[PDB]
Order: C-alpha cells, then structure tokens, then sequence
C-alpha cells in the first residue's frame, strides 16, 4: 500500500489569493496522481490527471505539478466557488489510495460567539431524559472550546457538539454541544453552566442557568 | 450527455448484505472500467475496487476481497456493488466512478447499517431565556434515520437560522438541533413554529416555542 | 520492431515499405493489386516530398530480384483524420500501376468482419522501424509477435486514458512492441490483416503505454469505396 500524504489539513485563504495544496507519496508513483474537488453533499468532482492535465471544463487557475513522490495542487486565483474540499489519489499501484484531504476556508475578521444556553423543556422531563444545549452563534475562526460545569464540576465524556459549515454571507461559523444526562441525575444538581474558550474573547465567558427559574 | 445514476438509499441490519446498482449512459459501457469508491461520514475517501465490464475481471482492495462481488449487465450499461458481512462501519456513502477519459462519478448512494429500527423523532423547544437579541429553537432528538428537513414557520423565516447537522448518539439514534437569533422585543408578539419532518417514518410535527412562565 | 529479430526474406509477400524522398518512411500493407493501405499520420509532415512504395523487399539497400519501387499516382488519407487526433490513421496509396504479382509481392486479404480480437491472443507485426531503446533503424524487415491487450484496460488512466475507440485496438508493450518507422504496417492475426499500426508520437517499450493499433474492419465501407 502506497501512503499519500496530504498537507495542509485546512487552509484559510482569501478571494483572489494564489494557493498550493500537497500530497507525498511514500514511494515513487510516477505522474499517476489525480485530484479531486468535493464540496458538503456532493460527489467528489475530477480536476487533474496524470499530475498536469486538466479535465475538460475545469477553470485554468487550476493546476498540477509532480513527478515521482511530490505533488503540488495550485489555485493561482481562488474564486468563491472553489472554497471546498481537495483530495489526491494515486492510481500507479493498486490499491488505489485517496490523501486525506485539505478543507479551504474563507478568511475573515476575529468574530466572538454569542453564547446561549437552554434547559431541558418540560415535556422532555416527561420521560426519563433530559438534555442540555449550549449554542455558540456566529464566529470565527472555527478553533473553539466548550467545557460543561455541573455545580461547578467539570464534566467529560457525556456532551457532543456539532459544527456547521461556514456561512455564505458573513463567513461565520456555529456550534452546539449538547450534554445528556437522565431524568434521576438531572434533579440531584441546581447549577447547570457551559465555559465557552475562544481566541475572540479576552477571557473565558460561561452561561448558567439554576434548575427551576 | 453521459451520466452515471445509483440506486438509492439503503438501511441494513448488522449482517446483512446489500446491493447497488449504477447504470451508465451516453458512453460505450464495455470501454472503461468501472471502480467503487466509498466515503464515511465526514471521513477520506476509500478504495473498494474495479471491474472489467466485457470479462467480469476484477481488482479489490484486500480489505473488501473477502466480502464483496462487482459484477455487470452488459446488456443494460449497468455495474452492481454487492456488499455482504456487513458492520456499522460500512455506513457510508458509495460512488461508483469510470476509469479513464473524463471522470465521470455517481451521484452516490446511502447505505446505512445499525441495529436501530425506523423509529420517530421527538421534538423538544428551546425556550429563550430573556436585552437587544436572544436566541430561540427545537431540539429534534432520538430518530433513525436519517435525514430530517427542519422549516420555521412553514418556511417564512429562513434569516439567522442554524439547522446543525445530526449526530450518531450511542443508543444507535441521531439528534438534531436547530436554532434562530430574533430581537427580544418580538417575544410575545410573533409565533415561532418549527415545522418537523421525517420522511422515513412520515412524521410531521409542528413544535411551537415561547417563553416559559 | 523491438523485441523481434528478421523476418524470413519475402516470407510476408504483402509487407511495403512507404518511402518519401528515398527513404523508408512507414510499413505499408498490399490489400489489392493497386493499392497500399498506411497510416494517415505518416503524411502530416511529409510536405512535397516524393511518396513512392517499395513493393517486394526485405532489405532497403541490397539488390533483390523481386523488389519495384513504385510511385504513386494518388494518396487518400481517411477523410476525418487530423494531426490532433489518433482517430481514423488510414491511408490508401495508389500505385502508378498494378503490382507484379509473386511469390514475394500478394495481397494480403483484410478482417471486414467488426469483431474484436480476444485479448492475450498472438498477433504479428512488421516492419523496419526502431529496434533498439537508442532508436537506430534496420536494413531488413523485422517482426514481433504480440498480445493482444483489451480495451477497457488500455483506457486506464495509467494507459491511454480513454483513447481507445471502437475503431482501435491494443497490444502490449512490454519490451516487445510496435515502434516509430512501423506505422501503417500490418498487425496479423489469424493471417488475416486485423490492424494497422499507428504510433508515431509514442516511444515503445513501456509496458505503461501499450501500443494501438487501427482496426481495418471498422472502416471497411471506406476502404471499398476507394478500392471500387
């Protein structure tokens, strides 16, 4: 099996800016590289074969470079439509073998999340759940931290968040940690808190809630 | 004007085996080689394996060898994926791709595998706390499968919505969140109706959320 | 040729050599008493250069009974052939008369049925093109025998990428293989004429690159319409 290794991970870049994207392979796989263009809910799209030749269609302001182990993807101009996902794949030696991809974000101003925070309806407390939702609305960049404090006890392994991908108009992103718990180990405790990390904030911002107002 | 379509979304129980179809058109099918691709939920793209349409001929990836069959109508331009053995790490989605000349790709094709059963989502309000903008929303949790389409007010209000995407909990169920930012001086003066549905188990649930007293 | 060694003297009564200003410039193949079939490309460049087909021989330069260098009264390339392109790399060449017909000059006769040729079976190819990596030419005619490669795996991405037509066809290339200066010679299968060679801006011998080879059944209505 033939390792390519793609770097950067992410990359954030801004419109009209010229930007590379690379992939090494673990050994020699002659000019027998591809690369791809995937975009959230599509299929995966063809930009190059065989290190250099652009599929049919494809904007000039791609291109490829590489012979042997090194390969260079290049966007000379990056335009909004080209912010997406990036593969490479060899196809010199079976398996065939996919990078793990490179994501292409849109630059923007320092922006501070909104944090809200929401208690278990009464409806849900019906049954023998509860869950506790903290929101983190509009910001950037994406790096964020959210810790849960139970009575000032600091929780793991019990919450899962979920991001969504940078908005269209103001290039923003968004964030909710939920934190599950029953209906018994709800009612044992009163104060309910999740610490919001973010590099836009001088100082770690927490939004609470006491069990009953 | 070529294009590949597959079959459609599939659900499977740990064991079982499934089937995916891809009919070509606009091409002469026997000419390029057929290859699969799988992806898994926001993961890399992965290697399954080729067929030769005119011989049955086919190369695997030693991974799937085992447990997997490529075969082909010739008759009907149409290459068929059969997956058997299978584990809730085969939910992913599937393309199949031609080898060779453009690089024309499916549009893909959901197989899912859980032990789950169709089960209904139960849709929770995110009642806003309560100074210049709050934040408001409905908790749509426990359901299988995917997806769930999320409207406010029958589609009225689509500005500062965030619908985030669901997550796989470990009772085998996905939970969804969805919220919007208003100003606080319309709580008490407008209606905030988030319009629920799940096609899978024909649910449709209208959830209204206001402040609590 | 690479990969062969020569060829039995007049053993291929049908083999030409396609000659511009003298020189042996592709194979050629007799498929009537006036006609030589080759390939379209060997022309492209060819300018006002004197085409004339050397009919009867094994070497270029040592004198042979039955060699006749002929001129040529008329060359029709396949209408839809184009330098851009390996499509339709058909060339039929009309002598300035009629062919003395031997036991070292026949016609070969050519596949008019449109079946492909199962792969991994033998065919043979002559010619006097390169017969060595270093590119040096031979004075006699060589020949290979090669099998034959299936399309879908010539159209990999690694191969000719989507190239290979209906009207085409592959063979290996794996230290035997058809090379420049064996353009419009004969690929022989079952003795009967299956393909005609092509090549041209391909370097042989790379069994990444598998040689191609256009089949003579798929312009069969073409070649009779200038034959009648």
């Amino acid at each position: 099996d033939i390792q390519m290794t793609q770097s950067p991970s992410s990359l954030s870049a801004s419109v009209g800016d010229r930007v590379t994207i690379t992939c090494k392979a673990s050994q020699n796989v002659d000019t027998d590289v591809a690369w791809f263009q995937q975009k959230p809910g599509k299929a995966p799209k063809g930009l190059i074969r065989s290190a250099s030749s652009r599929y049919s269609g494809v904007p000039s302001r791609f291109s490829g470079s590489g012979s042997g182990t090194d390969f260079t993807l290049t966007i000379s101009s990056l335009q909004p439509e080209d912010f997406a996902t990036y593969y490479c794949q060899q196809y010199n030696n079976y398996p065939l073998t996919f990078g793990q991809g490179t994501k292409v974000e849109i630059k923007r101003t320092v922006a501070a999340p909104s944090v809200f925070i929401f208690p278990p309806s009464d409806e849900q407390l019906k049954s023998g759940t509860a869950s506790v939702v903290c929101l983190l609305n509009n910001f950037y960049p994406r790096e964020a931290k959210v810790q849960w404090k139970v009575d000032n006890a600091l929780q793991s392994g019990n919450s899962q968040e979920s991001v969504t991908e940078q908005d269209s108009k103001d290039s923003t992103y968004s964030l909710s940690s939920t934190l599950t718990l029953s209906k018994a180990d709800y009612e044992k405790h009163k104060v309910y808190a999740c610490e919001v990390t973010h590099q836009g904030l001088s100082s770690p911002v927490t939004k609470s809630f006491n069990r009953g107002e | 004007e070529v294009q590949l379509v597959q079959s459609g979304a599939e659900v499977k129980k740990p064991g079982a085996s499934v089937k995916v179809s891809c009919k070509a058109s606009g091409y002469t099918f026997t000419s390029y080689y057929m290859y699969w691709v799988r992806q898994a939920p926001g993961q890399g793209l992965e290697w399954i394996g080729e067929i030769n349409p005119t011989s049955g001929g086919t190369n695997f990836n030693e991974k799937f060898k085992s447990r997997a069959t490529l075969t082909v109508d010739t008759s009907t331009s149409t290459a068929y994926l059969e997956l058997s053995s299978l584990r809730s790490e085969d939910t992913a989605v599937y393309y199949c791709a031609r080898e060779g000349g453009f690089a024309y790709w499916g549009q893909g094709t959901l197989v899912t595998v859980s032990s789950a059963s169709t089960k209904g989502p139960s849709v929770f309000p995110l009642a806003p706390s309560s100074g210049g903008t709050a934040a408001l929303g409905c908790l749509v949790k426990d359901y299988f499968p995917e997806p769930v389409t999320v409207s406010w007010n029958s589609g009225a209000l689509t500005s500062g919505v965030h619908t985030f995407p669901a997550v796989l909990q470990s009772s085998g169920l996905y939970s969804l969140s969805s919220v919007v930012t208003v100003p606080s001086s319309s709580l008490g003066t407008q209606t905030y109706i988030c319009n629920v549905n799940h096609k899978p188990s024909n649910t449709k649930v209208d959830k209204k959320v206001e402040p609590k007293s | 040729i690479l990969g062969g060694r020569e060829a039995e003297a007049h053993a291929r009564p049908y083999m030409a050599s396609v000659q511009l200003n003298g020189a042996h410039l592709c194979g050629g193949v007799l498929v009537a008493e006036q006609w030589v079939l080759s390939a379209a490309h060997c022309l492209e460049d060819a300018a006002d250069g004197k085409v004339q087909v050397l009919l009867g021989a094994h070497s270029l330069s040592q004198p042979e009974p039955s060699k006749r260098l002929y001129d040529v009264l008329r060359a029709v390339p396949h209408p839809d052939s184009q330098p851009d392109t390996i499509d339709h790399d058909l060339l039929l060449l009309q002598l300035s008369e009629k062919a003395t017909l031997g036991p070292a000059v026949r016609p070969l006769p050519w596949q008019r049925v449109d079946r492909d040729v199962a792969p991994g079976t033998l065919c043979d190819v002559a010619g006097w093109g390169i017969v060595n990596h270093a590119g040096r030419r031979p004075d006699s005619l060589q020949h290979v025998l090669l099998p034959v490669l299936d399309r879908a795996t010539c159209n990999r991405r690694t191969h000719h990428d989507g190239a290979i037509t209906e009207r085409l066809m592959c063979a290996e290339s794996n230290r035997r293989d058809s090379c420049k200066g064996d353009s419009g010679g004969p690929l022989v299968c079952g003795g009967v004429l299956e393909g005609v060679v092509t090549s041209g801006s391909r370097v042989c011998g790379n069994r990444k690159k598998p040689g191609i080879y256009t089949r003579v059944a798929s312009y069969a209505a073409w070649i009779d319409s200038v034959l009648a």
